[PDB]
RNA sequence: GCAGAGGUUCUAGCUACACCCUCUAUAAAAAACUAAGGACCACACGA
DNA sequence: CTCTGAATCTCTTCCTCGTGTGGTCAGGAC
DNA sequence: GTCCGAAGAGATTCAGAG
């Protein structure tokens, strides 16, 4: 809550950091600091990843998965102490031997799904065949996720 | 795909012939693969057979 | 193309068969597996032809029940040991009959697992029977070896012609075969002959596949030898390194990079490299041209690339499409084609918009450039690979 | 106080934590290792001395011949380092042993011996490790890398989920040893305990108990408690002591004292177990029925007849209990069980257990150890006693045994390497009390358990296999006892030994390849901790487990740097601090913490000893009093982060920087930018290239002087002096009077290593620092390395970087550098290639290297001298002929294409007998004139010192301004002194000089004929030529370059240097990086780095501005004070009150290209420190300049961030990448180049490719790919004839491969058919 | 209980799951035939 | 220019992927020119 | 007791390319 | 002159229950 909360407050100091004069009285508008153009224009960089950059660094697991009773307080503007940088470390290289091996398995995967469907080729312009499939929107709980 | 020495010993055994009519085998064999601009030709070759 | 068949002194098992996953040797004798490579490997006898004796023709027995049976019959029974046995277990079984006989009690044993395994039997007897193949067969009698080209002494230095790894399996099979002869030919103990046709029968084995039974034989640097069937399953195979991968010509690689003065149809291309690429298409054009009458005067005016080189291979790029890719291509979008502008520099330079396709990086990323030759394939390329063809 | 280096460039230095601890040898792991290695160490350790006396002594049978060991001596090296790399040979030294043959008296060899004899023996050859930490064995610098390997010792693994499909996570007992058979306790997903020695077929645990000579009696009692049970004439009076009531119910009437005190249909509380303890009751009454569900102990029998009333562990019933009740046997004793407290698990697996006594337990061993062969009692025991109790098979080593005590917590910590009964029994209860939740099971990660072993004990273990080698054959020799006929060097040969070392130290898993382009990865490549190896995990077994960092891995093993890719986590590199146990495990250093106050005493501490301690973080506000002011101080408890109280740690960390590596270290504000780009960063730092003319780093972290100088690439000054002489190749130091050594004193000739080739062929490089009367102290550094500057670490260089896009040339990574860096030849990088050739005996006529070529014109013989080889400096390019090696009937080695460039240095080895060609003869006549030089050189300079040392004692009260240079220059000795023997004494010493110029001319001539003896070399080769092509690349479109902070990227264009963007003052910017790689790639450290660059640039031009017109030193010098004082805390406290006044110009110069900062990377400038480093230069705090557009002239709105980072230049570049073919070579398969497209090969046309070219369509495509382009031989030649006529045709022919396949799989009895 | 790249692979591989959730193959009343002697029964 | 040999150069050159001329059993008036080429495992990595 | 099932062992495959560094590959006796 | 891991998947054994 409190990391959500640091969250809010760096988007509602940085999102609108520009406060321009209006001919006369005073108006603030949608700011123009580099990092919030880059970010929120889609350009590069999340708002999860500006927030882990500017306000808190949240909480991050241990090996296993479950995370720190005590999360990083500071961020990467200013300074990150050692344990918080070890504590960093453990996600930053389980996510970058994970990629390794992800590389791996899906070019394994590739290759298999390749080669059960290698032989399938259109070749003939209607099958004549009423069957078909029911399709629907999918809500499995939630809303649509696919309308 | 895998296991060549199972499949081939399937394929000996039970004396199987292979009908190419895919990708992978006219791949291997080099001829024109029988989905894409080789379809034309493919479906010429198996209307001549 | 020539082959050289081994002219085995004794008939050995072929490995793809026995010990194998399928275990087609198990389901066509009915026997278990282990006490097949007993047999074969001449740890016990098998009888053919018991006849009186309580010995049937699919019964497997110990040394010691050798000596009792043939104190039971002398000469009527009879227990082949090795190989050998297994030749004449297969040509006294009739597929035909046994095949009937098989389906007539598979219409009867409804248990499920024995459903199973007669269905399993009767479907390897009849696509046994219906194809045009004997039992006998399976024990093969005569090795055929590689044409030697396929199997050849590469170097010249330090210890002058080393091996192909395949080589000294024949040359094993050969010794142990050449040994068996002479011990034949010199009628030597029965169980001297056992010792020598079963390593006889292991060499085979290694030579098949070194590495489906026991410690896979290693003479050369204590590694597995590179037997036969690992020459054709996994990676490193022919069917996946040699068949579906070829390594192709007129192609090449360099790290790449971004320039946005390119259009979309367009990728850049270093002048060495689309020289080295396209030198029949500059040799054509030169001979045309009477800038040079011989191949090796084509040959001579590109090793010099004198300036009516460039222009002139300007002008054979003039609408002649070359495929980019990147190494690790997933999705067909991975490899496009473009137009190449010739540009000085060692990288070719890829337009920035179909960089998100290539999940190109420019961070020192190198893509291979291969090019289309025939005018049917460079159309083709021109109609699909091209990038401006494949937007969605 | 500074040395007079850091003196003439005093490093500016941020960092408030006053470091304790300074750096230790970075090379410490490897070259203490290997000195353990080479020594006597008695009491277990490990020491070649060590393997000798436990491999020696030889027991023979009737032989009465016993081997005795008594010393060795490792003699002088036969060639010096620098020779052994240039000729080949391996820099080893004879391993010379005195062993003793000894033969007892025959028909009594209870006495003594007989026939003794000692010989010093040959044992072979021992690599020796050079002073920088690395191996020569084929004159290549082939350093080691130290294994971290699972440690010898129990482990009890949990392997949760995997097996019974249940989630039951069943519990298995491992004891690796560290020569020996693994052995394994397993759990039955049924609860039965299962024995698995060699990871082999499972097997009952019992076996092992009963193979201990135990029986089933003897096992009940060492494994369960005893139920004891009375027959009394009530119905048999039952016993039960309080103590089982652990959360049991009552299905009975508890009852005794006369007083019910639980009755059915309840479970007895705590209350009361202490209340029937208090009642002191043992006796109870029970149904029956309870006792039935029972289990006997101990064997009983009938004595009325002596027949087995119920064997061990048989169950009772209500006939067994009849059987027990009539036979009046008082005494039942049955197996306590209780699913909480005690499981009856070995009861289940005497259940299971098929065999019954010893001798079965010990066939069936036998059976699944050996199968087939009928399982002898002899051959099933000595198996037995010969696999796990024989210190011949089954040696755990003492850091095994510790570990084994350690985790069984017996006290004890030495012991025999064998595992005796107690120690089985032991790990049984142990697994048992796992399972029954008692006691926890361990990871293998944690770095307690994960032992490390360097260079000494691999070496000493592949040296002890050969030793047993040796031994057998020893024994062999000793079948016949043959005495006073040979000498104790025949028995034994040093082939065995010298086969298993030398393949050990070249053809091995770990003796890797050093990659000597920079001192940093010279460093952090000897300092790899790999998990690869023997005995270790492999790039495919390791799971995502091994790879993650355990929480142990702090201040031991890096957590940053890392080879990323396959070999992820598996080869971290060790941290800084971290030196190794003397066990093997990893110590890293720790301040003791007296109560309230830290103190500065180092306690280095193991991972198991950390988590008992509480361990500070460095950053905490100490000031060397403690008391942390933060009560609640941020420590590591038990693995776990967690605040304590301020008295409540008790250790705390050495210094902010402890806990990365040193490829790591070197990174700059570390504390910001991500782990991922840190880890990316300190991976392609190790990957720079010796630059042109190097440029220290404008923001360092002050520790790369550290690795600059414990590295060897720069030549150290070990002797403090005053220069005497210094020379682009050789440095002369003259010695101060202090560090003199007594007598025959003099100089110390630092000889440089000029232009050689590296292993990833870079110029390994060196630059005297220093000049013609400048004195040097100890630890100096004289002569600047490879990417080496004033004796700090130089990797790359620096230069201006903004942070815009400029027209999408630096779209997505691409870096953009102007042309202003390769016009001032900024980034130019030498590379040094090498062009080997050889001469062998080729049948009629041998391999002659000759000039007289044929078909080949004077453009060929224009390079060439007289003789063959190429001038020394001919400007050769692709195909031309560097050397003649004709052969009987033109095999000249020519330049192959596209490598240019000079060519500095031709080496003609020969081996005796053929005589040198005249390129050799001029070859051999310059390298003698060279030695014989530098040999007269350190003649002169030292006789010149001998006679000052001889005219100290003729000035020594006997001065003589004219009596003394007038006797000739040879005798200043005979002259007028007072003692009245000193003439003698001087007469006697010109003798002593005679023979010491005899000796001066002895070792000159050993150095000649040394050089003059025939090289040996490989069997069958003549002389071989080895040609040094030196290649000078630069920077062009496609190098791969990379900032610090992980910011890889590739030049995209060499821009103009008016089209780049400049300043106000017209300073174009150098590079422009683009700054969307800043966010998502989350590296926001580099632009830190890039403030901090332009702060420090700022103070060097400030001071050169007031350099550059004159201004007198005092302005300077307060200037440059407060430039150092500016810090809010800093430790350095830098005074330029006490420079020489005119030494402070020097520094000046020196700091004129910009004040160099040193950040530590967990403690580097805040933001305040920074702004106002920034503030002190004429320079914008806000970090941003409005750089005007270079072709448009118009400013960029948005001002943009300018600094200067330190961008390196990666090795890979582009034009040894940019490949290209249009037909070349085919193989047996008419593959191109097959294995390796090096050779002028096309490119792989790979699996995923046909797939993408099929999903298109492109039939006609891929039909050329891989038939036409590739396979076809006819078809690629018709085509190839087709293409030369402008006709674009194509056949489709068989591709050769196919028919290859085809060929392959029909002569296997598989019949293949093209059938139609 | 895998949500990734396991999870496509098991998907695509037919993987029955180690714990999977038994169906009926003909609709009617649930039954306890034997008394689990063994194992329980369901009969339709 | 399709099965061989010879020619002015430079041992040999007949389309060998290959470069000029002659004829079917005989050798020279003639300048640009010549060579068909190579396997398997460990390691540092890089996308 | 014999057959649906419990286990047991065993075998195949694990991105695809490169830059490259190397290491390796049948004797003496008749 | 010439010659002697993990993961699953499947095939295969034990067992335990009718
Ligand atoms: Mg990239």
């Amino acid at each position: 809550a409190a990391n959500d909360r640091v969250s809010k407050a760096m988007m509602d100091n940085l999102q609108t950091e520009t406060v321009i004069n209006r001919d006369g009285q005073e108006e603030k508008q949608v700011s123009f600091n580099s990092i919030y153009m880059m970010a929120d224009s889609g350009a590069r960089g999340s708002a999860a990843q500006i927030r882990q950059l500017a306000g808190m660094r949240g909480l991050m697991a241990k090996p296993d998965g479950s995370i720190i009773e005590t999360p990083i307080t500071a961020n990467f503007r200013e300074g990150l102490n050692v344990l918080q940088y070890f504590i960093s470390t453990h996600g930053a290289r389980k996510g970058l031997a994970d990629t390794a091996l992800k590389t791996a398995n899906s070019g394994y995967l590739t290759r298999r799904l390749v080669d059960v469907a290698q032989d399938l080729v259109v070749t003939e312009d209607d099958c004549g065949t009423h069957e078909g499939i029911m399709m629907t929107p999918v809500i499995e709980g939630g809303d649509v996720k696919e309308p | 795909f895998q296991e060549t020495t199972r499949v081939l010993t399937e394929a000996a055994v039970a004396g199987k012939r292979d009908e190419l009519r895919g990708l992978k085998e006219n791949v291997i064999v080099g001829r024109l693969i029988p989905a894409g601009t080789g379809y034309a030709y493919h479906q010429d070759r198996m209307r001549r057979r | 193309e020539r082959m050289g068949h081994i002219e085995l002194a004794s008939p050995t098992a072929h490995i793809w068969f026995l010990k194998s996953l399928p275990s087609r040797i198990g389901l066509l004798l009915d026997m278990p597996l282990r006490d097949i490579e007993r047999v074969l490997y001449f740890e016990s006898y098998v009888v053919i032809e018991g006849g009186m004796t309580n010995l049937e023709r699919q019964q497997i027995l110990t040394e010691e029940q050798y000596l009792d049976a043939l104190e039971e019959f002398g000469d009527e029974f009879d227990a082949k040991m090795g190989a050998e046995a297994i030749q004449a277990l297969l040509k006294s079984m009739d597929l035909e009959q046994e095949c009937e006989q098989l389906r007539e009690e598979l219409n009867e044993t409804n248990s499920e697992t024995k459903r199973k395994k007669l269905t399993k039997r009767i479907k390897l007897l009849e696509a046994f029977v219906q194809s045009g193949n004997k039992p006998e067969w399976m024990i093969l009698t005569v090795l055929p070896v590689l044409p030697p080209d396929l199997r050849p002494l590469v170097p010249l230095d330090g210890g002058r012609f080393a091996t192909s790894d395949l080589n000294d399996l024949y040359r094993r099979v050969i010794n142990r075969n050449n040994r068996l002869k002479r011990l034949l030919d010199l009628a030597a103990p029965d169980i001297i002959v056992r010792n020598e046709k079963r390593m006889l029968q292991e060499a085979v084995d290694a030579l098949l596949d070194n590495g489906r039974r026991g410690r896979a034989i290693t003479g050369s640097n204590k590694r597995p030898l590179k037997s036969l069937a690992d020459m054709i399953k996994g990676k490193q195979g022919r069917f996946r390194q040699n068949l579906l991968g070829k390594r192709v010509d007129y192609s090449g690689r360099s790290v790449i990079t971004v320039g946005p003065y390119l259009r979309l149809h367009q990728c850049g291309l270093p002048k060495k490299m689309a020289l080295e690429l396209f030198k029949p298409f500059i040799y054509g054009k030169l001979e045309l041209r009477g800038l040079a009458t011989t191949i090796k005067a084509a040959k001579k005016m590109v090793e010099r690339e004198e300036a009516v080189v460039w222009d002139i291979l300007d002008e054979v790029i003039r609408e002649h499409p070359v495929l980019l890719n990147r190494a690790p291509t997933l999705h067909r979008l991975g490899i496009q084609a473009f137009e190449p502008v010739l540009i000085e520099g060692k990288a070719i330079q890829l337009h920035p918009l179909v960089c998100a396709a290539y999940n190109a990086d420019f961070d020192g990323d190198q893509m291979a450039v291969h090019v289309p030759l025939t005018l049917e394939a460079q159309l083709e390329a021109r109609a699909l690979m091209m990038s401006t063809n494949n937007i969605l | 106080v500074y040395s007079y280096t850091e003196k003439k460039r005093i490093r500016k230095d941020f960092g408030k934590r006053p470091q304790v601890l300074d750096v230790p040898y970075l090379l410490s792991i490897q070259l203490d290792s290997f000195q353990k290695f080479i020594e006597q160490d008695p009491e277990g350790q490990y020491g070649l001395e060590a393997a000798f006396r436990s491999v020696f002594p030889i027991q023979s049978y009737s032989g009465n011949s016993e081997l005795q060991y008594v010393s060795y001596r490792l003699g002088e090296p036969v060639f010096d380092v620098q020779e052994c790399q240039i000729r080949g040979v391996t820099y080893s030294a004879p391993l010379r042993v005195k062993l003793r043959l000894v033969i007892y008296e025959r028909e009594a060899p209870e006495g003594t011996v007989k026939d003794i004899k000692e010989q010093e023996v040959y044992m072979g050859e021992i690599p020796l490790m050079t002073d920088n930490g690395t191996f020569v064995i084929n004159g290549t610098e082939r350093v080691i890398v130290s294994q971290l390997h699972r440690s010898p010792g129990v482990f009890f693994d949990s392997d949760k989920g995997k097996t019974h499909s249940s989630g039951k996570v069943l519990y298995n007992a491992r004891i690796i040893p560290y020569r020996g058979s693994w052995l394994d306790f397993e759990f039955d997903p049924k609860d039965n305990l299962f024995v698995r020695i060699d990871r082999r077929r499972k097997l009952p645990a019992t076996i092992i108990l009963r193979a201990l000579n135990y029986t089933t009696e003897q096992i009940l009692d060492l494994f369960f408690e005893k139920v004891i049970f009375e027959i009394r004439d009530n119905k048999l009076q039952m016993e039960l002591v309080p103590e089982r009531l652990r959360g049991e119910t009552a299905s009975f009437d508890i009852e005794a004292n006369g007083k019910v005190y639980v009755e059915k249909g309840r479970r007895i509380t705590a209350r009361h177990i202490r209340q029937l303890e208090k009642d002191d009751v043992k006796l109870i009454e029970v149904p029956v029925e309870y006792i039935a569900g029972k289990v006997v102990a101990k064997d009983y029998i009938d004595e009325s007849t002596g027949e087995l009333i119920c064997a061990a562990n048989m169950e009772l019933s209500l006939d067994l209990l009849a059987k027990l009740s009539q036979s009046g046997h008082k005494r039942i004793e049955t197996l306590f069980t209780n699913d909480l407290d005690h499981g009856p698990y070995i009861s289940e697996t005497l259940r299971v257990d098929p065999t019954n006594d010893r001798l079965s337990a010990l066939v069936e061993i036998y059976r699944m150890m050996r199968p087939g062969e009928p399982p002898t009692r002899e051959a099933a025991e000595s198996l037995f006693e010969n696999l796990f109790f024989s210190e011949d098979r089954y040696d755990l080593s003492a850091v095994g045994r510790m570990k084994f005590n350690r985790s069984l917590l017996r006290e004890e910590i030495e012991g025999s390497g064998i595992l005796s009964k107690d120690d089985i029994i032991d790990v049984m209860k142990k697994l048992i009390d796992i399972r029954n939740g008692k006691g926890e099971v361990d990871d293998i990660d944690h770095l307690g358990n994960r032992r490390i072993r360097s260079v000494g004990e691999m070496a000493e273990n592949q040296f002890r296999v050969g030793l047993v080698r040796v031994e057998r054959a020893v024994k062999e020799r000793l079948s016949l006892g043959d005495l006073d006929t040979l000498m104790p060097q025949d028995m034994i040969n040093a082939k065995p030994i010298s086969a298993a070392v030398k393949e050990f130290f070249g053809s091995s898993q770990l003796s890797q390849f050093m990659d000597q382009n920079n001192p940093l990865s010279e460093i952090t490549h000897k300092r790899r901790i790999s998990a690869l190896g023997p005995g270790g995990l492999t790039r495919e077994r390791a799971g995502f487990e091994v790879r993650d960092v355990h929480p142990t891995h702090y201040g031991r093993v890096c957590p940053i740097e890392t080879p990323e890719g396959p070999n992820i986590g598996l080869i971290n590199s060790l941290s800084v601090y971290a030196q190794t146990n003397e066990y093997g495990f990893l110590e890293t250093p720790y301040r003791k913490v007296t109560d309230g106050v830290v103190t500065d005493e180092i306690h280095y501490l193991s991972a198991i000893e950390e988590g008992n301690y509480v361990i500070a973080q460095a950053n905490s506000n100490l000031d060397e009093e403690g008391h942390f002011v933060e009560d609640l101080v941020t420590c590591r408890s038990k693995g776990e982060s967690s605040l304590f109280s301020r008295d409540q740690v008790d250790y705390m960390d050495v210094s902010t920087q402890q806990v990365v590596s040193v490829g790591a270290s070197l990174i700059p504000f570390l504390e910001h930018d991500d782990a991922n780009r840190a880890l990316m960063g300190a991976n392609m730092q190790r990957q720079a290239v010796p630059t042109l003319r190097a440029d220290k780093p404008l923001v360092g972290t002050g520790m790369e002087r550290a690795v600059a100088v414990d590295s060897g690439v720069t030549a150290v000054a070990k002797r403090g002096g005053v220069v005497q002489y210094v020379d682009a190749s050789r440095i002369v130091i003259k010695v101060n009077e202090d560090e003199m050594y007594p007598g025959e004193a003099g100089i110390d000739i630092y000889n440089l290593t000029k232009y050689t080739r590296s292993n990833q062929n870079t110029c390994i490089n060196q630059m005297p620092c220093v000049s013609l009367g400048e004195p040097v102290e100890r630890g100096d550094v004289l002569a600047d390395g490879p990417s080496t500057d004033l004796g700090e670490l130089a990797l790359g260089q620096n230069m201006r970087v903004a942070f815009m896009p400029w027209n999408g040339y630096n779209f997505e990574d691409s870096i953009l550098v102007s042309e202003r860096v390769v016009q001032e030849d900024r980034f130019t990088t030498i590379h040094i290639q090498e062009l080997a050739c050889v001469s062998r005996d080729t049948k009629l006529g041998p391999e002659e290297i000759t000039a007289d070529i044929p078909n080949v014109g004077e453009a060929a013989l224009s390079k060439l001298d007289e003789s063959g080889i190429v001038y020394i400096g001919a400007e050769v390019t692709g195909g031309d002929i560097l050397v003649g090696k004709v052969t009987p009937k033109d095999s000249s080695l020519r330049v192959p294409n596209g490598v240019s460039g000079t060519v500095i240095d031709v080496q003609v080895f020969t081996r005796d007998g053929v005589e040198k060609d005249k390129r050799a003869l001029e070859i051999e006549e310059m390298q003698l004139k060279q030695a014989k030089k530098d040999l007269s050189e350190e003649l002169q300079i030292l006789e010149a010192g001998l006679f000052s040392r001889i005219r100290a004692v003729l000035v020594a009260g006997g001065v003589e301004a004219e009596k003394l240079d007038k006797l000739p220059r040879d005798r200043w000795l005979e002259l007028g002194l007072t003692d009245e023997e000193k003439q003698n004494q001087l007469e006697q010493l010109a003798e002593q000089y005679d023979e010491l110029k005899h000796e001066f001319e002895k070792k000159l001539e050993a150095k000649r004929r040394k050089i003059t003896q025939g090289d040996d070399l490989a069997p069958g080769v003549l002389k071989i030529v080895k040609v040094y092509l030196a290649v000078k690349r630069r920077i062009q479109p496609g190098d791969k370059m990379a900032g610090r902070h992980g910011n890889k990227g590739v030049i995209s264009k060499i821009n103009p240097i008016e089209d780049m963007p400049y300043d106000e003052n017209g300073t174009p910017v150098d590079i422009v990086l683009n700054p969307l790689g800043v966010p998502s790639r989350m590296n926001i450290g580099q632009i830190l780095e890039t403030h901090l660059g332009m702060a420090a640039k700022g103070i060097g031009d400030k001071i050169n501005a007031m350099l550059k017109q004159q201004q007198e030193v005092a302005k300077l010098r307060e200037f440059i004070q407060r430039a150092y004082d500016l810090g809010a805390d800093v430790r350095q406290k830098v005074d330029l009150s006490t420079f020489s006044d005119e030494e402070v110009m020097r520094l000046a110069e020196n700091l004129r290209k910009g004040m160099p900062i040193a950040t530590p990377v967990f403690d580097g400038a805040k933001e305040a420190e920074i702004k106002e480093l920034l503030k002190l230069g004429d320079l914008p705090t806000s970090g941003q300049i409005r750089l005007y557009d270079g072709r448009t002239g118009e400013q960029f709105e948005r001002p943009v961030t300018v600094g200067y980072m330190y961008m390196l230049k990666l090795n890979h570049l582009v034009d040894d990448k940019m490949h290209a073919r249009s037909t070349g070579s085919y193989s047996l398969v008419t593959q191109q180049p097959l294995g390796g497209k090096a050779q002028f090969g096309g490119q792989r046309f790979g699996e995923m490719e046909v797939w993408a070219l099929e999903a298109y369509g492109a039939a006609y495509t891929l039909q050329e790919m891989l038939t036409v382009k590739s396979d076809d031989v006819n078809g690629r030649t018709k085509m190839y004839k087709n293409i030369v006529d402008g006709n674009h045709q194509m056949e489709p022919g068989m591709p050769e491969s196919f028919n290859v396949l085809l060929k392959e799989i029909r002569s296997l009895g598989i019949n293949i058919e093209l059938e139609d | 209980i895998t949500g990734g790249l396991p999870r496509v692979a098991d998907l695509f591989e037919a993987r029955r799951p180690k714990e999977p959730a038994i169906l009926a193959e003909i609709s009617g009343i649930v039954s306890f035939g034997k008394e689990t002697k063994g194992k329980r029964r369901l009969v339709i």
